[PDB]
């Protein structure tokens, strides 16, 4: 719902 | 070294921008500042923060996109494709 939980996810 | 990246200038701009130093970085850093870039700058759509607009920022040009989803990446790992040296 923020863009840092999206923008976490694209890194392992 | 291999696990290393050589940003191409437009991109290290964007990188430096959001507090980076030096010109080489593991892929982990250069989505870290990517993303610092994103946010300090307040470029994601406050409703659905996973789209980010873009259109007149050095990102956009970089994307040839006026916007992109964070939830489709496609289109930003085809930037970085083009924009990061490698080994
Ligand atoms: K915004």
């Amino acid at each position: 719902l923020t863009f840092e939980h999206w923008w976490a996810q694209l890194t392992s | 070294q291999i696990n290393q990246v050589r940003p191409k200038l437009p991109l290290l701009k964007i990188l430096h921008a959001a507090g980076a130093q030096g010109e080489m970085f593991t892929v982990k850093e250069v989505m870290h500042y990517l993303g610092q870039y994103i946010m300090v700058k307040q470029l994601y759509d406050q409703q659905e923060q996973h789209m980010v607009y873009c259109g007149g920022d050095l990102l956009g040009e970089l994307l040839g996109r006026q916007s992109f989803s964070v939830k489709d990446p496609s289109p930003l790992y085809d930037m970085l494709r083009k924009n990061l040296v490698t080994l």
